[PDB]
């Protein structure tokens, strides 16, 4: 029910794969749309209803 | 004072405390400390490079 929650949960996954020292300083910041595919960032508001049945879709098979 | 009052026991050849107080307090000798800041930059620039254009 916060947004602060959400942005520490994505950028978990992100450490979880592969980052470097120069990524943690600098800007990076947990604000994060840009890092996304270019879907995102031309039409940001039609791709969470397609994320939001994603998500629905994949915990039930788990 | 505790520094003296320290050293007051170290007669005995036993074995930074002064040189933390020192430049702590801001008295460390700051005679061309142009050539130093830019060796600051010359160091640092490939990491600007990398995170910014521009400014490069």
């Amino acid at each position: 029910s916060k947004q602060d929650v959400i942005d520490r949960l994505r950028s978990y996954s992100d450490l979880g794969r592969g980052a470097a020292t120069a990524l943690g300083t600098a800007k990076y910041y947990t604000g994060e749309l840009a890092v996304r595919s270019p879907f995102t960032k031309v039409l940001n508001g039609t791709t969470n209803y397609l994320l939001d049945a994603g998500r629905q879709g994949f915990l039930s098979d788990i | 004072d505790l520094v003296e009052t320290l050293m007051n026991k170290a007669g005995d050849d036993g074995k930074t405390l002064r040189d933390t107080l020192k430049i702590l307090t801001g008295r460390a000798r700051r005679d061309g400390a142009d050539d130093a800041a830019f060796a600051t930059v010359m160091r640092t620039m490939t990491d600007l490079a990398f995170f910014a254009k521009n400014a490069y």
